């Protein structure tokens, strides 16, 4: 079994030549003759082709290692890639399960707590608790809440409120999407979750579902994996069937890169893969 | 007759009379049942002294009670106006006869 | 109205109805008084569900109880036939509202 | 002045003394010994004494008797430093005091617990609890129970029962008083308590009370200080006024000691000092 990045780094750090070659490559990539020689040595090490896993121990460290030696732009490869009111029903199933009820209430109470009149909540703490809910409660509970189908506005508003968007999603400023992307790519976790969403929800013109390998589950997981970061996506409104999800951003102020900004945003707003995966989940496919 | 212990009931939070206009459900746990242990010598003494009117006319409990020894941390729900609420210690977690 | 706590009474052991023919006295301590804390949401919930006939018609205590949390270890005395007796946990030592 | 436990610490630290005391300890029991004894009998260790209810009382007494070795005196010197019915009333005062109630109940429950049809009680444990009562409850409580005055048999029977004699005093065999003395003198505590009783309760023909220095309190303390040992004394019966106390022994089988045995027993049974002290306590003046 190939080794993950945390372990590969232990092995490299224990031998002075590898460690020095690694330090050199890291320095080269944070920007010749030595750089090329450093790359060549590391290609024979287990750092080359090392990967990470969602819910692993030291996920962040793994990702820091992965990106420190990654050679690179619109779509980055994922570090995780190996080589009747239905929303009310969903909330009931969650509250009747001890683990779901606890972790649900925990993010609700953290995200709903006002810090001051100019601070709706502790956003960082809120995001962290949302990550805990999606990582530690099975998807049979969490996806049923996030992706439930709706026929009226009260159901759709309940769905829109799942992540408590007033704290976790909305902000005083709505940045430009490419600026937000920029901010997301400076954080190791967000960057990786974005790249994993790009890999699993990228629309295909070849498959019946428009999803890669017709794999709805992997797309839904990667979508949910972005909740709790800079690029947290949500239902933009409480329309029942006219579902639009997006990060908290717009293509205003794009200038020369309006085309690229819009292309970026469309992977959320106008993506037949994501659309179809969300709809199939709610319908019982 | 079932002895003192934890019972479970699915309730609509709006039924509870606590001011929450919500159609959400919670698992309400409570303590109920008979305390079946042998009568304490303390209680037998106290029942005798009470009958004999040796007490100073006051509320005295001369029998054990089935009551919670611990409570649920928190439960949350969304109401009809799209407002979230968190309630602390709504349900019993453990019971005992004291 | 005095709140829940320890009360004291000098009693002749033969007054207690526990079968000891003795003229000795003991300091009998017990728990009495009112539990004055604000009502719990648990109890308010439980009172409503009881009124609404939702609790399977069982014995339920929906109010705190003033009861001992600990008991005297032992007390001894000699009876009229010159026999010694020791009684365990005859008196309360500490009280709480539960 | 300095007690024997402290006197021994000061000896154990100094070169010549500690050497002589290690010699004496190895000799006991066990010319070079006689020399070690002499030096120590001329050191200040020979003047050390003990106190009732001190910390490490037994150690103190072991030290004292290791150097206070001409032999077999009738009266040995004390190692201790010099200084409705009323019985029902005394039991009430004791049961209404938390400390007395506890320590009373503690000996009663131990002394009253049958072990088997052949063992009335754990006598060792009973004795120990009786000592705790007399050592850790003030004499204002304990003496009022032990020395209360009586006018009828119910009062006298209660007084007789204070020590729960069925366990602590009575035994299948009644030994000869000199044999009992012999056994008592092999135990450090008993031996010392007997010597203390002899020093404080021995009748005098020179004083108005017949007690030494007219000191009733010192006699009563020393009398009570023998309860819980081999020589435990008690009221021999439930006569209200005709008070007679004795250890559990007789002068049968004395032979040529009938004179010595009877003299020993009379210090309890026919002692105007002890008689007067017990009667004056009960009278309240």
């Amino acid at each position: 079994p190939p080794v993950d990045c945390v372990r590969a780094n232990e092995l490299c750090a224990a031998e002075s030549n590898c460690s020095s070659r690694y330090r050199t490559l890291r320095q080269c990539l944070a920007g010749n003759k030595e750089c090329q020689a450093a790359l060549e040595v590391l290609q024979e090490s287990p750092l080359y082709d090392c990967r990470c896993k969602r819910g692993m121990k030291k996920e962040l460290q793994c990702l820091q290692i992965y990106w420190s030696i990654h050679l690179g732009e619109f779509y980055e490869a994922s570090p995780y890639e190996p080589v009747s009111n239905h929303c009310l029903d969903a909330a009931k199933a969650c509250n009747l399960n001890d683990n779901c009820k606890k972790l649900r209430s925990s993010y609700i109470s953290i995200c709903n707590r006002e810090i001051s009149p100019t601070e709706r909540c502790n956003r960082r703490k809120c995001h962290k608790a949302l990550r805990q809910f999606f990582d530690r409660v099975p998807s049979e509970y969490t996806y049923r809440m996030l992706f439930c189908s709706c026929q009226d506005q009260a159901c759709a508003e309940r769905r829109r409120q799942t992540i408590l968007p007033s704290c976790s999603y909305e902000d005083k400023e709505k940045p430009n999407c490419l600026d937000l992307r920029g901010v997301c790519r400076t954080d190791h976790l967000c960057r990786s979750r974005l790249a994993d969403f790009h890999a699993n929800c990228r629309a295909s013109y070849q498959t019946v579902t428009s999803c890669p390998a017709d794999n709805y589950q992997a797309c839904l997981g990667s979508y949910a994996g972005m909740i709790g970061f800079d690029m947290t996506p949500n239902y933009v409104d409480s329309s029942p069937t006219g579902i639009v999800v997006s990060p908290w951003c717009s293509c205003r102020g794009s200038g020369n890169m309006e085309e690229e900004c819009e292309k970026f945003l469309r992977d959320f707003t106008e993506n037949p893969c994501l659309r179809n995966a969300i709809q199939a989940f709610g319908n019982g496919t | 007759a079932r002895p003192c212990g934890l019972r479970e009931l699915e309730v609509r939070v709006s039924e509870l009379g606590l001011g929450y206009a919500s159609d959400e459900t919670v698992l309400f746990r409570y303590c109920a049942g008979a305390c079946e242990a042998a009568a304490r010598v303390y209680d037998l003494g106290l029942r005798r002294l009470r009958q004999r009117r040796r007490l100073r006319r006051e509320r005295v409990r001369a029998q054990p009670c089935c009551r919670p020894t611990a409570y649920e941390d928190e439960v949350s729900f969304l109401d009809a106006h799209s407002r979230y609420h968190t309630v602390h210690e709504l349900s019993a977690r453990e019971c005992a006869c004291v």
